[PDB]
């Protein structure tokens, strides 16, 4: 099994769309190659367009959970949620090859009913958009003020910017 | 078909 | 998504 | 659900 | 035509969901009449579920923009802007048949799309809430208070009670 | 136009479906008349399966809101809210051919949500189940535990039986 | 205009399948065919594969509820409830053209829901289904038994079969 | 697979709706169990909201045709079709968990066509429906008017309440 | 099996909408779990959006059916069912991930039908609600009137507010 | 016929989403109105949210080059295409009942195909948008930079806050 | 209706897609305007996005047929077949309102089938794009080798540029 | 496993459209090849008509990420990405079978959206089309111009033309 | 796999349309018939209708690019690419079954969009019309012209004929 | 729409 | 069902 | 794989519609077995509606072109292509069973476009229709012009019918 | 078509 072979040898592919199912993997094979071995590398391959914001962190956590750095590389795009993740690896291992694509954004989402039922939901979205924001800082070293203002729309950018922004360390050329 |  |  |  | 026939001796007639096809109907026949007869009062019947808050709205200030007294009469049903409207008549003349039901609540609708056109969307439904509450208040005589209160969910009643309310002036036996 | 030309002779033919568009379309025909001359009798003549509720007794509101006795004539069939109307007819002039099937029972309906709403929805329903059980009640003579009883589930009947529950004055031959 | 020209000459066309509207439609023709002239015989051409039996039976009732008597003519063909109503006409005047085909059955329909309302649905059914049989068997000189065997499926018959049978009265030529 | 795992220790799970296909499934794994060891108790948990009649008449008489004892455990809940089988269960080992719901009612069924399979449709339907109340009966204690009077409509149930009213033995608290 | 292997070292994973499927699974893993050992406590992590109530319970039960202790550990989320198990965990032993979300609200559904059969459905609903309002104040410390005024409407958290608010133990830094 | 009778009062009625078959039939009204007397004013009541740039833009071009006078009113809402209509009314003619709600924003639109072609359109809706954003300022009175800042978004705006803005001139009441 | 008055006084509006139901309509009013004043003018009102270029040129063709002169305004937009038509007008007479767009490119299409029947069609297209560029060279000045260039991708201009191109006469004020 | 065994013998197929799915599962052949052995080479045959622009720049980067040298050769078809992808493959070892064809082009996609959003979306689409023409050119050794021009529109050539452009450096015949 | 067992005696199996997912299942095949023994030969039996052009010129190209002979075997029908790839066979190696059908002719296929890429594409399959043609006549001895007129249609033959046109060297009796 |  |  | 043990008794099943792919796994099938032993007969069993006449035909043409002999047996049914190939088997070897089913028939199929392709295509069905034909003559001792008319329609069969016209020699007991 |  190709996906399985890379496994053993603490590779984790990110590839498509992010959802609760996806993120399930995921957190399984973190866990997995903590009990494996607590203390090696590990490597999370991220190409994807994003996804559900909580499926998102749910990864985000179980990274930092885990006891072994997990360094993320971005191959084909990191957008949005995708994004996210490629800049929580571990510091100093935060990679990605040249020409892929970088994008960062703010939260997406819908809601329907009563008036009172909108505003809980449009508070709850305001929530996560400034939770985002705010580790999107903590992550590029950028102010949370001017995370919030390049990010009101999409924005994209190469790797080399990606990294001069901090969301990366290093273009692996 | 043919639209201009 | 865009594509080639 | 919402997506980020 | 039978309802062209009514509208001869000032007669209206609502029936059906409210939007801006239907809202411009009505306004229309006001204005007409209000053409061919600036002092006869008008009979306004109210047999409607309710529909788009600002069709309605569109109603209700056409009713005040001319002169002639707009009675309402509530046949059927008055419910969300029904009733809106069923109490926005002219003081004095806002009834109902024995058995009509009349329900308010508050705003229904919906938002999709970045957490900052979702938050615009929720304040502005949020805007439209006080602003039919204050002018609920306003035609009922009940407070502020006490329609916010009433309104947070269907709020269902009879002729009578809607009279008991304010909502109604008299109940025609 | 035929329909028209009955309308005349003051007939109003009452058939298929009742919502709100059909029970506007009688009403007014109900009022022209009234206006036409308020003390000639009407003949309501029915053939419905039911329909909407509140749309039925704006129907019903209205044969005694005007002046004109409305005398009612079922044929084919008045089930549902149909045989409900045919019972609202003048005192002494409710009748029905001799093949006609008369049923009645309760009301029909849906709610989804939040129990919250769910609950004031079943309370509503409830409201007019018991509300039209009264009204069976007093229109036949019979008692409401016993209309209660019989409407628990559809019952059918024959113009004949119709006449011995109450519910119509004479059988024509 | 065409099918009105005919109905100043005083004959109506049940043409197609058989419900509400087409019957209101042919009811509000037989009662403005009797206002206007409560003597003169009145026509009922007939090509229709039958529909629902309510809306039958108040073609039929009407039929008979009215001064002026109810010939009928079958074109084509009168299949179900439409070969019910061709036998109704006035005993003497029942006639067919020559190629025509008859055909009578017994009822068609559906229940679904607790074991309670289908055997509600059942036994209405049945009841309606012994209503047509005897009906039917007074129509012709033929015998509730002899009915209830030849209805069980779809009995055909051509015209003189038909006159033979005691459906029609005679088979013009 | 884990359910394998668990049906060699005599564990049988029974989830969702009962049709042929997961019938079938039981029985198999009714009559394997038994052809693994005659004596040995089996346990029947059951989370299903019922289904087929007789697919669920097709376990319950395979569960008396083996050997062993059939233990049913309700979790979750166990209505309608699933509220029988649970009933079923080896006198003396019918348990259910604290919080589990159980429900009793009348079959529900369907038909189309004419009045003579209506008929008997709904005569093999009030059949089935004899019979289900009256092992209903047998399996609680409760007589046979009072069963059918509470399966009229449906009959929701704690499993304590399910406890006194006879369909289970004890509720593992 | 990716899962299997972390089974082996008993962890369980609850991951998206909780429906009957689901909660087989999970239940079948708990009685899996118990019978190789029942004395070594049981990791369940829960990333779910919530989902039907008696699938919930029939996990609820089930953890509280089993000698080994559950821990719950919120990832991602847990909402309205989610949010439930998470706080049923062995008491001390219910944690959550730095970022998560947990939403607790009243329960959802829907009726249609006669008002006597959507009168018992709105019964039951009402009986789900209290009895897990009841469930969450236990676990929470909370008071039943507090909690039901809480959950009227969606109530989001965040790790730290759901940890103050008694519904989990700690927070993993 | 009501609205025909109606329009013998010149009055017109732009109710709904703006597409090309109802400009065509509000030009077709003004038109109408300009060989009937091309000298008294006219009522256009709008009650609109929105539609096709284009679409609009014909009614709003057709509204200056007839002679008449042309008085906007807005009944309901006046949104995107609505409130720019309504802002091009005759000066001093425009009017909002008192409970309206007048909404304007940046334009909105649909792009496939060949990079070139996205480009193109990319730019032919930016080109609007600067157009718009323009005859707005040249309405309201506002500046070309607090146009574009308040309509980057959905801007919301009671009838009152319509006439302090300037999409207005006078709010008619009770 | 409205568009009838207009006609009356030499306008023509040609509103909307292009396509053979519609140009036999502008055709048609040509022709009877030809009919009455055959040296009066015409104004023919443009906002068309395009459509069937066949279509189109039957409308060309008839305002060169035809004795009196056809004047074209170009209101709202003239893009694709509605850029020829508009360019089209009575030399001198053709003109645009000052927000106007006007849009030319070359014709789209399609073809399946054989390797052959491809070749005809395309070949054809091709035709039709050398005779529509043909024109709009002569009708505006510019030459062919230009017009080919500009017309490759969609090319848009105000009404200004399109005057500087030689597509229209005069902007009105 | 046929494809499998290929594998075995560092053959990898790139077969139909280019997505993330079949990126992700190239990308992980290319990864497994290279801890198989750094040194040997690698036989990528492509039979592809394009896809996702990141989806291939994930495999394009991927090449040159690991130390193996990526042979490519062309059997069937090599269009837009896939021509890309051919042309990218290690210097000199980049072939074709002699009836296969290449097609380059330039990059599609879509926008929907506010201005401000379609804008975004043009000058990253526009970014990418950059992006590629300068690889291309880089790898044919044509001019960044020359290839813009060529790939304004699908430009299609046999294997021999391919060679002669510089896309491929031989053909095996 | 019985495919499998087959492919160890050297037998392929090409069934149904032709497409890149069953093109690259045959070159898969036949470059493992090659690795495994690339002196013995290869049988291929043809059981299709046809498909896409560049599908079946990979598997014709694999077909010599690798060192075994490739013999053809004709069952059931060789149609269109089917045929061309049956006359692609190892020279006096091209075989059919007696009843089988061949029917050959011209290639198929659509454009849509600007008169600019419709030409393009024309041009693209006229190219890959003139180059099978050229294989066909090479193939089949006879000139290209002659190919050319009788692949105008579909041209149906038997195995005989097709032997005798050159497309097969023997009918295996 | 918004109803209310 | 009944969705908690 | 109980279908693949038979394999291993040289039992083929030729169940349900006849298609390329069908075709395909029996072809396979047979080529496998000429394999494992080119002398030991083969079993077909045949239950089958019929389907593609060059899909049947490849597996007419197989089962002569190995060496085995290959005995039909109809099961259930033969039908169309289905009763053609059980009249294919060894002299003296083609069975059914008492109670099946055989039916013979001209072929079905259709054409679509230019009358020069459907000439093209009615006689090539017609070229099908005679070798059939011809074939059935010579494998049941009937004359063509027999054969011709006889499945001119539907000609069904019983087994012992079968035997008397020669498709078949015996019928097992 | 271009709205807004």
């Amino acid at each position: 099994d190709i996906y399985s072979r890379l496994l053993k040898d603490r590779i984790v592919l990110l590839s498509g769309e992010i959802n609760d199912s996806v993120a399930s993997s995921i957190v399984a094979q973190l866990l997995f190659l903590e009990a494996e071995d607590p203390e090696k590398d590990i490597g999370l391959y991220i190409n994807s367009p994003g996804g559900v914001i909580t499926s998102g962190l749910s990864i985000y956590d179980t990274m930092n959970f885990i006891r072994p750095d997990v360094s993320t590389i971005c191959i084909g795009q990191a957008a949005s949620m995708g994004a996210f993740l490629l800049s929580c690896g571990a510091k100093g291992k935060r990679f990605s090859l040249p020409h892929s694509r970088i994008m960062i954004h703010q939260p997406l989402g819908g809601a329907q009913g009563q008036a009172s039922d909108i505003e809980i939901i449009s508070n709850e979205i305001l929530r996560l958009k400034g939770l985002m924001n705010s580790i999107l800082a903590q992550n590029s070293g950028q102010s949370l003020e001017q995370i919030a203002k390049d990010t009101d729309r999409d924005f994209y950018m190469s790797a080399k910017e990606a990294k001069e922004y901090g969301l990366i360390d290093k273009v692996l050329q | 078909g043919f639209t201009q | 998504v865009l594509g080639f | 659900n919402v997506l980020g």
